[PDB]
């Protein structure tokens, strides 16, 4: 009944992965052992969604994890869920990917993916209808840049009607740690705007800001990242999980969200976040959770959505909530805010409410924009591969695994005609 | 956020903070090695690292040994970070021109490597703290090499400098009045607000508040460390009305080159007396006034107050104060400028005063800093540049700072400096 | 239903607000936490007017706490009832105003806003029907002054309608802590008599001759200072969080209140306020209440009423009462003392009566003074001003935030300005 197969690839598709199977855990009430402790027969009820049974009913997730180096199963095996997840699902090398995209594609992950597909193989024929694909990466550095677009290339020509729908965490200028950024990235995104159905783009510059200026961490963690991300991926999945008033598979969001084949990279976000300290104060309620949903600081992608017009909107809304509240407040926002979406779609947003509200809060939205501003994500990163391209800084590195200078030219001419698609509806 | 990098120039402000930084390690209760037994108070003064050690953000440049081998080797040797604690081979010899240009010149690009290698661990710097004497060769020369660096470096961070000036009687030295009119471009175009102090006036507050007969260097520099623990006391700990160290600046200065404020502290007292006196606010406020608790030898009422800031610390309420500067307001003989209806800004926090356990300074329930603009500070440069004519007139001792590189010329673009100076504070009074 | 979005600016508006929320959370019956504990429905009835409702039933307070330095958070956010807010509200820098408005208007607080205002809109967009911004600040210092009037033009800009309500603490010669009190105030005063509805003028030489001439306290602290504000803030509000014989929102207040646009600054009061040691000796009834709430030792602005004539006051009890009893004294006060109103106007009081007088008294009256004396408080402001600006004394710490000599002498214009409409009316 509409189960998924998740991927997690590298140190960020396994970190932001292994803190989801944390969160999705305690929403259907699994024990760290993977036996259930829950309270609810509606835990249960779609626990086949991301879960196999086993003997005794024992729950085993339905990930597959995949990596160059064993430090990061190591440091997920030994976690605090790492006991849950199945020891030959497990898949790695040894020598990793050098945060090279071609070590990735062409030599250390080219070997490594006959022994991930195998896998996903072994998932997807132990499903009753699989509806889809849900992988975790990074798109800077080697391993989730390069091996899981790889993965995705592979996953897409056996599966191709089965939606296909990533986790992207991905570049940006002010919070960067890799030199080769820029390169891995723009080779990256050349397979994503071709095979996924869905990319959520996710960056740590606008994760750092929801930390400083939403929730108020004096010392935000990756593992507080982690944790914002990984919300609005139990977001999005929700209405296949539990009950509503609306129900919206991936596909019914799919259908709403892209216009065009090709404009399919989002932009996530969630509410209500608020500073810990401050939360006897608020009034949680569906006119509060969109005043937060709609406004710039809440999406976890730099763009800011005033550079742009939006083409759909998606709220995800869950809790016992109005249907005329919520299609009151998505009709406000989108005439009262109307130079900011398309007047060439007579409607902009898509809603679906869920009767089940997340362990600890009455209400819940997830938010998934897509907008023309996301040209600002790709030019930037274009622009930085642009200024090194040009004196063929690295390219050792990658033409050594036996990449040609045409594949760089060929991914950045792809990147602004990614570029160009959305600026064209601006 | 909220630090400051403290810099400890020559022997007065290396003795200064060996003062300073006895006096910061028992506040915050960090033992001699830097540890700390059992909120985040002490780190506008101490970085932490990972093995619970706690660093001070200080540096310390001498241009001879002698003074930081001490610091090495004392109780203190296992506190410091070893490479800032700075010293060359040569001493400055009480001449300016060695300091700034002969052999200051070598040291300097490794003072400002530790000065770097501090500011890139802060996150908000408040500013810097820099201590140093006026009359010596690395005090004036070397303070001034590193000034014009860190007003370059670092231009919007506020420079607050603690400076031990020449008395009107007591000296250590000839050349004293050729050191500090060669500093007073220093302090007029690199530094924010410039505390002068006098040994003379320390030595006659001692005598008459603690009945110390004869006291040393140890008992002026236990004073000196007092007032800037309670400039930083806002910093540092919670209040009623906490000042932050450019809400200092924006009370205190009235004009751009009108920041040389007198300091004095309340109560001076030691124990023989303490359990006597009622030291209530009204008392302690009033003591801040009085020509006799004043650490320059310069009389108050040949002038006019600009500006006062009274930063309490200790059991004090905004009632009591109030209460008390309503008096100081109604008494004629102490005169603010037409210009200045407020007169005072006031601060208090709530952490009262600590005593170093081998100190003449006795326990107190409360104390005050008072640190005032006034017109009669212009007295105290009137001193010393009558000292400076009657030596220049003669090229009493010239030879030796032309001989080290320095242009004759500077010393009559310095007190042609110092005449502009004194003329702004005389102008400003009407 | 009538939401009001409240702010905090500086040191003095985060303590004067943080001591109102422990007020307003008393008379509705709030816990710490933020759960609801009280005794009657007319308590939880209209807690949205503050509040939002939150999962669990936790009520979380729709305050914006905003400063350019972390140390107010921090005794915020530490304090009796720190942990009620949202996290998220808690807007700060780490540099602070260094008590220069130029720093708060133009530097310091011109980058911070944006992270402000956009808190402000998602407050404002959880709403039903926002009535309006009740923001505290002090004029004094740079933080409230400078930014609080920044903050104060960005939402008059972007709600028009709605009410602009401001409790403004504010300089005096014999209580003062600053040199540069008078240059800050004066180019904060030039942006209240524009934008705001109404604001609420407030002296610490005041709140110290309470303390000492009517409740005999040997030691006022700000904590108690602060006490006298929040209480004269829950009153003006009284009438859309309870039910009453006479009920008056803030707008009907001001439709009464201010006769000509620009005369918008009151002068509050409250009664009883009575010595400690003497309560069981006084009776409390609705002349008592008159005599005290119309006598010049009562008002929080150093103006004595004596030195001017009211255009209007407005008295706002609280308690069960008589409506002639009321109407009586209301008529008396301004019968005998006719040549203290003016007399253009043919009745000078507003009542307003509600039928919940606050917790542990049987009655209490919030006054409300507009009177031409408030001239004195803005002349010795404008004459401290002036004998410093003739001088040019302190202006480089305000000209090095790139503001003109000019801005100082067009806002001591526009003080004398409204110095003189007010003496206009004597
Ligand atoms: C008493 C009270 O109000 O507790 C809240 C709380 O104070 C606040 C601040 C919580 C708290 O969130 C955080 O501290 C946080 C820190 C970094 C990054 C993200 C969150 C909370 O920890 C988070 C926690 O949320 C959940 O448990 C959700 O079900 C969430 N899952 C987890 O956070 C989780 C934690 C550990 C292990 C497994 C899951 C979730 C979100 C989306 C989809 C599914 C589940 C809640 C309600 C609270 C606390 C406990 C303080 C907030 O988060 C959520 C998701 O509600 C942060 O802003 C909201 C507003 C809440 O009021
Ligand atoms: C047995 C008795 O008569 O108790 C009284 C009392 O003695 C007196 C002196 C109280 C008392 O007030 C003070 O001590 C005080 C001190 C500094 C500044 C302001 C007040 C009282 O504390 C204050 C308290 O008032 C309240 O609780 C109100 O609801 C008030 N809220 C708070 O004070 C409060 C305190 C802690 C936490 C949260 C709220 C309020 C005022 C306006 C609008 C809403 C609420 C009351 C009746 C009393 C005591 C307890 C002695 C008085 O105050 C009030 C508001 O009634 C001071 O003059 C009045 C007359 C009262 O008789
Ligand atoms: N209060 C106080 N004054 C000191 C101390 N040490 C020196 N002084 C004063 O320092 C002044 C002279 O400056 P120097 O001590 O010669 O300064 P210096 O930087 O070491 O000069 P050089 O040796 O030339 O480098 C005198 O007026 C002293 O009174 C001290 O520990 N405390
Ligand atoms: N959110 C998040 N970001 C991470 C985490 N670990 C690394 N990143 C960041 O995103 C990039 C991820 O690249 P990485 O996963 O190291 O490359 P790979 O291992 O070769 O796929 C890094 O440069 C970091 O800036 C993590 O745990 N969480
Ligand atoms: N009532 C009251 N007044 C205060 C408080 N704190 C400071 N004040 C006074 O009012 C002024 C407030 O200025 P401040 O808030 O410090 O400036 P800012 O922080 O830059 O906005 C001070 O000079 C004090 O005299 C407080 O807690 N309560
Ligand atoms: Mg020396």
């Amino acid at each position: 009944m509409r189960e998924i197969v998740h991927l997690q690839a590298g140190q960020c598709g396994n970190q932001i992965g292994a803190k989801f199977w944390e969160v999705i855990s305690d929403e259907h009430g699994i024990d760290p052992t993977g036996a259930y402790h829950g309270d609810s027969d509606l835990q249960l009820e779609r626990i086949n969604v991301y879960y196999n049974e086993a003997t005794g009913g024992k729950y085993v997730p339905r990930a597959v994890l995949v990596d160059l180096e064993p430090g990061t199963m190591d440091s997920v095996r030994s976690g605090p869920f790492g006991q849950i997840f199945r020891p030959d699902n497990f898949v790695f090398g040894q020598s990793g990917a050098g945060n090279n995209w071609a070590k990735g594609h062409y030599t250390e992950g080219a070997e490594l993916v006959d022994s991930v597909l195998d896998v996903v193989r072994k998932e997807a024929e132990s499903c009753d209808c699989l509806q889809g694909f849900q992988l975790t990466h990074s798109l800077g550095g080697g391993t989730g840049s390069g091996m899981g677009t790889l993965l995705i290339s592979k996953i897409r020509e056996e599966y191709p009607d089965r939606i296909m729908n990533t986790f992207s965490v991905v570049p940006s200028p002010k919070v960067s740690d890799t030199v080769v950024e820029p390169y891995n990235a723009t080779l990256s995104v050349h397979q994503l705007v071709e095979n996924t159905d869905e990319t959520y783009c996710i960056d740590n510059e606008a994760l750092y800001d929801i930390c400083f200026r939403t929730l108020k961490l004096t010392t935000p963690t990756y593992g507080d990242l982690n944790h914002l991300v990984s919300a609005t991926m139990s977001g999005v999945t929700t209405c296949l999980r539990f009950p509503g008033q609306l129900n919206a598979d991936l596909r019914k969001l799919a259908v709403n969200m892209v216009p065009f084949p090709r404009l399919h990279f989002f932009m996530p976000g969630f509410a209500p976040l608020t500073s810990r300290g401050s939360q006897q104060y608020r009034a949680l309620t569906v006119p509060e959770l969109t005043q937060q949903m709609f406004d710039a600081k809440n999406m976890m992608a730099a763009c800011d959505p005033r550079h742009g017009r939006y083409l759909t909107v998606a709220a995800i809304f869950r809790g016992r909530m109005s249907m005329k509240e919520v299609d009151e407040q998505m009709l406000n926002v989108q005439n009262k805010n109307s130079s900011y979406f398309v007047e060439w779609i007579p409607n902009n947003v898509k809603t679906a409410v869920c009767d089940i509200p997340p362990r600890g809060l009455k209400m819940s939205a997830t938010f998934i924009g897509n907008s023309t501003a996301i040209q600002e994500l790709f030019k930037r990163i274009s622009e930085q591969f642009t200024a090194m391209f040009r004196r063929k800084a690295f390219l050792h590195w990658y033409t050594g695994e036996g990449m040609d200078e045409m594949e760089f030219t060929e991914a950045e001419s792809n990147m602004n005609d990614l570029v160009s698609e959305y600026q064209q509806y601006q | 956020m909220r630090e400051c990098i403290s810099v400890h120039v020559g022997q007065a402000g290396v003795q200064i903070g060996n003062s300073c930084w006895e006096l910061y390690c028992l506040e915050h209760g960090l033992q001699p090695d830097g540890t700390m037994p059992s909120d985040s108070s002490f780190g506008t003064f101490f970085s932490e690292t990972g093995s619970g050690k706690h660093v001070p953000r200080a540096v310390f440049v001498d241009l001879e040994q002698t003074v930081i081998g001490e610091i090495r080797n004392g109780p203190y040797r296992s506190l410091f970070h070893p490479e800032q604690l700075i010293t060359g081979k040569e001493d400055a010899a009480n001449n300016y021109a060695r300091g700034h240009y002969t052999i200051g010149k070598e040291l300097i690009d490794s003072v400002l490597d530790r000065v770097r290698k501090m500011a890139d661990q802060c996150s908000g710097l408040q500013g810097f703290l820099v201590f140093h004497s006026f009359g010596g060769g690395t005090g004036s020369g070397f303070t001034s090499l590193l000034m014009e660096r860190l007003s370059v470096d670092y231009g919007k961070k506020s420079k607050l400098e603690f400076s031990v000036y020449p008395a009107p009687r007591i000296s250590t030295a000839v050349v004293e009045p050729y050191n500090s009119i060669l500093t007073t471009h220093t302090t007029l175009e690199h530094s924010d607000c410039a505390f002068m102090v006098d040994n003379e006036a320390i030595y006659d507050i001692c005598n008459r508040n603690l009945d110390i007969e004869r006291p040393s260097y140890t008992n002026l520099n236990r004073l000196i460390a007092q007032i800037v623990s309670s400039i930083t006391a806002s910093l540092r700990f919670d209040g009623a009305l906490n000042v932050d160290l450019t809400e200092f600046q924006t009370n205190l200065v009235p004009y751009p080159r009108i920041h040389f404020p007198l300091v004095t502290y309340s109560p001076i007292i030691s124990a023989e007396k303490a359990y006597h006196e009622q030291l209530s606010v009204p008392e302690i406020t009033n003591a801040c006034f009085e020509y006799s608790n004043q650490m320059v030898k310069c009389d108050p009422r040949r002038g006019k107050y600009m500006a006062c800031c009274l930063l309490y610390r200790g059991d004090v309420v905004p009632k009591d104060v109030n209460a008390a500067i309503a008096a100081i307001k109604t008494r004629r003989s102490i005169q603010f400028v037409d210009w200045c209806p407020t007169g005072f800004k006031v601060g208090i926090n709530y952490q009262p005063p600590t005593a170093v356990p081998g100190g003449d300074v006795a326990k107190v329930l409360r104390a005050v800093c008072m640190l005032s603009n006034t017109t009669a500070i212009a007295e105290a440069w009137a001193r010393l540049d009558h000292k400076f004519d009657l030596m220049y007139s003669k090229r009493a001792f010239v030879h030796w700072y032309v001989g080290e590189g320095m242009e004759e010329g500077e010393f009559s673009e310095a007190r042609e400096d110092m005449a502009a100076l004194e003329k702004d504070y005389e102008e400003v009074g009407t």
